[PDB]
């Protein structure tokens, strides 16, 4: 029951020592399924810094200190096998390779592009295959109706305007006019739809009398001729 | 802005943004999309830039 | 605005579309008279394209 | 809720002597509210004076307000007007 965000929880309402999740088989167990050895960088281990800095005072309530402390000499036995080994990774280099140019700028675009998420190109119906276009789009208009509103530019080129202490530089908004032009054009999507629909069945629904090379055609001329024909007078 | 910008086919995010600005307000009417642009874009160039 | 959400159903745009080179051409009506007719005008081509 | 009040009013008296340092029409405009003084537009969004980090009563001075508004240095403005010329 995300332990990794009560603890969060804990933290950020400011009271921590006064419910200290119970810490029993029946608790604090109940959410584990040790600790699960946390992910982020430090977002979730500053948080058992804390969480053991204030688990001092109490200190025989909770029986989970071991298995905390257990993954505390676990990050520092990695850590030291790290540096270890970044040790002798600086020593394990080759004195000369001549690491090429133009493959360097390929390894850095494509990290670059697999970094946010983007489709990379190579250079080295069916409505199971249309929800799954129409379930990233959904990602992209929540993941930009995230941002917020007061959201600015600083170009390195303002410097060449000395703004003051109010002076309203006239490069603030290079972004939040793009984080907005991305935003509404993924809305009006089934507009243009309703547009293109209205073009292509009103271009191609003639095809007969504009194109030359098909209005020309025997077999064209022969029906359009023989639509035209007037019923016979009987007497 | 309110200048008079460069030489056209050209569409900064301004008059990309008020486009879009104005497609969703009138969703129809694009002379009342065209004047909110700017008046400087004809009807016929702001159907052939949002198709 | 009345637009709807991008997540919804209709985002086919090509359900209905039926190309005037697909249409169907006027062609000869072979006609059936009975069992024992072996000499009567068999088909008849009012408006054809082909023979 | 409305939107179209006017929120900006003239006097008819033309007190027009020493009044070329407020805001004029092309008289005077007088609103109906007072003005909102901000002493800077864009917020440095780190710096543990205001990020507050959870690790380890003290005061400090620091100068001005200057240290919260990101400015630029001043061998890069050197920089760029020798790029100019």
């Amino acid at each position: 029951l995300q332990e990794q965000s009560e603890l969060m929880s804990t933290v950020m309402n400011n009271t921590p020592t006064t419910v200290a999740a119970l810490a029993a088989v029946a608790a604090a167990s109940e959410t584990n399924g040790t600790i699960p050895k946390p992910r982020s960088s430090a977002q979730l281990e500053q948080l058992l810094y804390r969480y053991r800095a204030i688990q001092n005072h109490p200190k025989e309530n909770k029986l989970e200190i071991k298995a905390i402390e257990d993954t505390f000499r676990n990050i520092s036995r990695d850590q030291d096998i790290y540096e270890t080994k970044l040790d002798t990774l600086r020593k394990s280099i080759d004195k000369g390779f001549q690491y090429d140019e133009d493959l360097l700028n390929k390894h850095l675009v494509a990290l670059q592009l697999l970094e946010k998420d983007t489709d990379v190109p190579d250079y080295f119906g069916d409505p199971d295959t249309e929800i799954r276009i129409s379930a990233r789009i959904s990602n992209r208009i929540n993941e930009l109706e995230r941002l917020p509103a007061n959201l600015g530019t600083y170009s390195l080129d303002d410097c060449l305007e000395f703004i003051t202490k109010d002076d309203l530089s006239s490069r603030m908004d290079t972004f939040k006019i793009k984080a907005l032009v991305e935003l509404k054009s993924l809305k009006l999507l089934t507009k243009q739809k309703s547009i293109r629909q209205k073009l292509i069945n009103n271009v191609a629904s003639q095809a007969h009398h504009n194109i030359p090379y098909l209005r020309d055609s025997p077999f064209t001329a022969a029906a359009q001729r023989s639509v035209q024909i007037r019923s016979k007078v009987i007497v | 802005e309110n200048n008079g910008n460069s030489v056209k086919k050209n569409w900064s995010d301004q008059e990309m943004l008020l486009l879009l600005e104005g497609i969703e307000m009138y969703e129809d009417q694009w002379e009342k999309i065209a004047d909110h642009v700017g008046g400087h874009k004809r009807v016929e160039d702001c159907i052939e830039k949002f198709l | 605005s009345n637009i709807p959400d991008p997540t919804l159903p209709p985002t086919e745009m090509m359900t209905r579309f039926l190309h005037p080179n697909w249409y169907a051409l006027p062609t000869t009506v072979w006609l059936k008279y009975g069992n024992y007719n072996s000499w009567a005008p068999s088909f008849n081509e009012n408006g054809t394209v082909v023979d | 809720i409305m939107i179209d009040a006017a929120s900006s009013f003239v006097l008819p008296i033309s007190i027009t002597k020493n009044v070329d340092v407020l805001q004029r029409t092309d008289e005077i405009l007088w609103f109906r509210g007072p003005s909102v003084i901000v002493n800077e537009r864009i917020i440095n969004s780190g710096d543990p004076h205001l990020s507050l980090p959870l690790n380890r009563n003290e005061k400090e001075s620091l100068p001005g307000p200057f240290v919260l508004g990101l400015r630029p240095s001043a061998k890069f403005t050197a920089h760029r007007l020798s790029m100019l010329r």
